[PDB]
RNA sequence: AGGACCGAACCGACUAAUGUUGAAAAAUUAGCGGAUGACUUGUGGCUGGGGGUGAAAGGCCAAUCAAACCGGGAGAUAGCU
RNA sequence: GCUCGCCGGAAGACCAAGGGUUCCUGUCCAACGUUAAUCGGGGCAGGGUGAGUCGACCCCUAAGGCGAGGCCGAAAGGCGUAGUCGAUGGGAAACAGGUUAAUAUUCCUGUACUUGGUGUUACUGCGAAGGGGGGACGGAGAAGGCUAUGUUGGCCGGGCGACGGUUGUCCCGGUUUAAGCGUGUAGGCUGGUUUUCCAGGCAAAUCCGGAAAAUCAAGGCUGAGGCGUGAUGACGAGGCACUACGGUGCUGAAGCAACAAAUGCCCUGCUUCCAGGAAAAGCCUCUAAGCAUCAGGUAACAUCAAAUCGUACCCCAAACCGACACAGGUGGUCAGGUAGAGAAUACCAAGGCGCUUGAGAGAACUCGGGUGAAGGAACUAGGCAAAAUGGUGCCGUAACUUCGGGAGAAGGCACGCUGAUAUGUAGGUGAGGUCCCUCGCGGAUGGAGCUGAAAUCAGUCGAAGAUACCAGCUGGCUGCAACUGUUUAUUAAAAACACAGCACUGUGCAAACACGAAAGUGGACGUAUACGGUGUGACGCCUGCCCGGUGCCGGAAGGUUAAUU
RNA sequence: AAUUCCUUGUCGGGUAAGUUCCGACCUGCACGAAUGGCGUAAUGAUGGCCAGGCUGUCUCCACCCGAGACUCAGUGAAAUU
RNA sequence: AUGUUCUAACGUUGACCCGUAAUCCGGGUUGCGGACAGUGUCUGGUGGGUAGUUUGACUGGGGCGGUCU
RNA sequence: CGCGGGGUGGAGCAGCCUGGUAGCUCGUCGGGCUCAUAACCCGAAGAUCGUCGGUUCAAAUCCGGCCCCCGCAACCA
């Protein structure tokens, strides 16, 4: 649950941690791990292309099955696990034929539950179906955008999308952002919300807790010299200019989406 | 107090050695200039 | 348990005196701060000059930085000494 | 040579990097050495580095590099697939003693171990560029079991003391032994075995995964240390003989126990937490194609091989980086005694040094210290500097508070030595003896011996008992920043930067955004509880009015309006 | 007032005496609400002020111990002109 | 001119097969888009993101003020 | 020391720039409405334009001096 720390030191006073007693405590399942060394925000030129990234704890990548294309074979949840690479929890499932896989853990899932995918699967949380077989109004997560590609929407802790309408070859979805989007009705989705919905109640409490996650300090633009940022300079605290990014683009309101391929699929913007 | 030259044979050879010069056309041009001038010691390897 | 406490190694550099053709092109002596962490350190690697990197001082990039160093245009131009 | 002084968590001893003959011997003193020099890291000549087991090389990979084709680019070139490189990481094997002027885990002596080739014999399903297992991994914490190591006793050899005493509860010294091999213990993990079946492991699999029965309830793996052997050996105090006075030769006693004990080992363990903790090969196993009275595999024995390169010397330093024989910098390992919490500090051991100018004198003044009548901040920009406080145990402790703190608040009392309680206590350790059994490195009882605080009572010395070294000054009001952190290498450490938290805003994934003529890459093997930008800066109470100006967002009737025609 | 020129504003406290300090007043030259306002326990080699202790900081210096300075032997610079 | 439909250019950072021992690339099948997107030439807007420069003289020192025929 | 803007019925503001002419709101005075006051309705009065000089046929207006008022500036030093 959500647990407040007692203020036995100034770095502990404001810490709020979310602790799940039902997560596995041992090592992860070895056959489904790979390495992923860190970038530092640097691209193959060696230049920083995203700022404020670096350090943090070493992590190993869990191969999560986002496709759920093992149809008609029921699986049993073995245990829930912590995943360092994402905010949601992942479940280890065991298929009747002896294969093990990681999936995103939906809300309410627990060890011993039955899941399966395919067009004939039951309408229960954790089951994967093509969206043309799911009733209108259902709450789904891990939604595909192109059939067979793998789920791409609503993968963070506590998120979900809602199937608001179905008309022909397309279904209209309401995304967490509030955008109404049109998707092919043959794409797959998993029923229910993504678990670990209390992830957002966490409070880090100190600077080091953010450094443990590989976030480096952000220097404000007004704190620099004019040669460094459009906001720099001044005797004392001076601003006197319209806010911009480090590269001179207005940063409070100016819209940046420019993609005419996919404009046909957007029914309403998030507003 | 710590000075600027901290010797390391491996780093020396990998940075300025013969095979490092030969790997690019500008390094080869360095070697050509040094041969035309007539240096006895062409690189740091020797 | 802890960016917890006191305190050596280690990492720093707040005060004073000395030194200032120095023992030293930044130290010594006496005290001083941190000292399980946003810690420190070895080896190797990557980012290149209107570029990098910067918990941001216009700081650092080989005792050189409001634009490195080396070679060239080049005997730049100098109503000035 | 004899005294004296200094270091001793180094100013001792080793490794790595870096240097390259500085190493050792003979000889020389012009120049070099901040002086002289017969000396030297100086000059000249000669000598010196010995490996199947140490390291490299070798097999394997990380970050990263290069990169056939490929994609992209005026050219030069950029990126990248298959591959191939790249340790700071993974992978076979040796110890003790002796010896040189200078090398030694390399030479010699003794005793071992590893991998591979070949041959013979016996038995046999072998086979990979493929599958599976394994290698294989975090922080902190807590013990329990040990050893290195030390102390004391015993034993052995020697001593009987320059000045009162010293045949004894006296003094000095020694009391050492490895890898390997055999045992499989403290302890850690795990139920085992046999059948039958199966949408999984790109194909197959007897292997792994899964499912169902039957049966047994003990099997397996790992494991410091001890013990036995190695070893009737080697070493060994000290003697006895030469010395050509540096040392050579021979001989050689005891070689036990108890206690204490690591930051080392069991331990890559166990417990717990969240920030969730390399890869690939060697290795074990499974089969495919293929082969098939062969090949190949397993086992025993015999035999052969293990190449090449490094190895001197310095290595907190006069040999490395600092122009110097330069108060500087330089990664890892070892780690004795007494006191002590300690790797602090003081004095010492092993070991190593007295820092390459001296001799006098005893002015001012400068530097570094000691003491100071009476006063006690009057000094000064300012208590700068100095003086002072300083330990352990117990008693006691305010406002305020976010209930944790404040707090070591403040303040006080005890502290040495000797005796008794108790010829050494509570406690720790633990032999013999006895009794049991699945008999052993076993269990139970038993307590000799060893070690041993803390306290109380009594006495006693001094001016003073935390006696040295070491070791907080304390309180009150207030500005700023919440806090730990960071910063102008070399005049600024702060109220500046950061920060957890807050808000706005962009972004629907081929995301926005950034680096790039581009291909691509980062964001991210992430998906709006996510990511970027901007401002503010814990927490508490809050955050009022203005859209005229400038910007941004939306609108699209009307006016104006480019190329084009 | 880290903001107030006039200004050492005025009143109160502290002092024998206080341009600094603390508490108020409001006449805000020229505060003010996330270029945040007002508070705030704990923290600070942070700024200002007060007290106890303590002292050569001072009244006002004295003596002493060492390294130089001075003399002798050896070696032997420099800025400047 | 606008809209709707279609597929055959074009896109695909969907799936599957082959080169192949390959998450590049290419070829093939299929799905989804589809004359849109995107790119070339021309063109209007914006554009301190970047660049090259200008920013007078007299003057009882310069600036401010004043002046310049 | 220096620049810029102002002075108009009792109050606060126009009119100035393009010299021919003084407006607006409130206030004051007279009359209404009311039992009375306020509000409300009707009517009227009231400034020679800071002051002194110039230009002009004619000055609130344009020019100059002086007296007040306000704002800005007074830097490197
Ligand atoms: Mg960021
Ligand atoms: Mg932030
Ligand atoms: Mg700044
Ligand atoms: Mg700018
Ligand atoms: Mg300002
Ligand atoms: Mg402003
Ligand atoms: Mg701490
Ligand atoms: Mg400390
Ligand atoms: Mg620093
Ligand atoms: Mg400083
Ligand atoms: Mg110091
Ligand atoms: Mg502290
Ligand atoms: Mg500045
Ligand atoms: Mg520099
Ligand atoms: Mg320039
Ligand atoms: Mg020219
Ligand atoms: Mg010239
Ligand atoms: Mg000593
Ligand atoms: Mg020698
Ligand atoms: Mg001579
Ligand atoms: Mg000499
Ligand atoms: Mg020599
Ligand atoms: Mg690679
Ligand atoms: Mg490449
Ligand atoms: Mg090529
Ligand atoms: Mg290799
Ligand atoms: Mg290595
Ligand atoms: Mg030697
Ligand atoms: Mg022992
Ligand atoms: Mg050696
Ligand atoms: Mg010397
Ligand atoms: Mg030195
Ligand atoms: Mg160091
Ligand atoms: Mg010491
Ligand atoms: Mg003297
Ligand atoms: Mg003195
Ligand atoms: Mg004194
Ligand atoms: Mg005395
Ligand atoms: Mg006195
Ligand atoms: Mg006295
Ligand atoms: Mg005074
Ligand atoms: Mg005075
Ligand atoms: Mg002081
Ligand atoms: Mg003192
Ligand atoms: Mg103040
Ligand atoms: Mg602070
Ligand atoms: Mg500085
Ligand atoms: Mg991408
Ligand atoms: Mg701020
Ligand atoms: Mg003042
Ligand atoms: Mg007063
Ligand atoms: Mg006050
Ligand atoms: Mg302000
Ligand atoms: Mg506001
Ligand atoms: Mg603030
Ligand atoms: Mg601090
Ligand atoms: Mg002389
Ligand atoms: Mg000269
Ligand atoms: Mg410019
Ligand atoms: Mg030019
Ligand atoms: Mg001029
Ligand atoms: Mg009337
Ligand atoms: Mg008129």
């Amino acid at each position: 649950a959500v647990v407040k720390c007692k203020p036995t030191s100034p770095g502990r006073r404001h810490v709020v941690k979310v602790v799940n007693p039902e997560l596995h405590k041992g090592k992860p399942f070895a056959p489904l791990l790979e390495k992923n060394s860190k970038s530092g925000g640097r691209n193959n030129n060696g230049r920083i292309t995203t700022r404020h990234i670096g350090g943090g704890h070493k992590q190993a990548y869990r191969i999560v099955d986002f496709k759920r294309n093992k149809d008609g074979i029921p699986a049993v949840v073995e245990r829930l696990e912590y995943d360092p690479n994402r905010s949601a929890n992942i479940a280890l499932v065991l298929y009747k034929d002896g294969e093990r896989r990681y999936i995103l853990a939906p809300k309410g899932l627990k060890a011993g539950d039955q899941i399966q995918s395919g067009v004939d699967a039951a309408i229960k949380p954790g089951n994967t179906l093509p969206m043309r077989n799911i009733p209108v109004g259902s709450t789904v997560h891990n939604v595909e955008m192109k059939p067979g590609k793998g789920g791409q929407l609503a993968r963070s802790a506590g998120t979900y999308v809602q199937i608001v309408a179905r008309d022909g070859a397309y279904v209209t979805l309401r995304l967490r952002s509030g955008e109404m989007r049109k998707v092919e009705a043959d794409c797959r989705a998993t029923l229910g919300e993504v678990g670990n919905a209390e992830h957002m109640l966490r409070v880090l409490g100190k600077a080091g807790a953010a450094r443990w996650r590989g976030v480096r300090p952000t220097v404000r633009g007004t704190a620099m010299n004019p040669v460094d940022h459009p906001h720099g300079g001044g005797e004392g605290r001076n601003f006197g200019k319209h806010p911009v990014t480090p590269w001179g683009v207005q940063t409070k309101g100016k819209k940046t989406r420019s993609n005419k391929r996919t404009d046909k699929f957007i029914v309403r913007r998030r507003s | 107090m710590k000075r600027t030259f901290q010797p390391s044979v491996l780093k020396r050879n990998r940075s300025h050695g013969f095979r490092a010069r030969m790997a690019t056309k500008n390094g080869r041009q360095v070697l050509a200039r040094r041969r035309a001038k007539g240096r006895a010691r062409l690189t740091v390897s020797k």
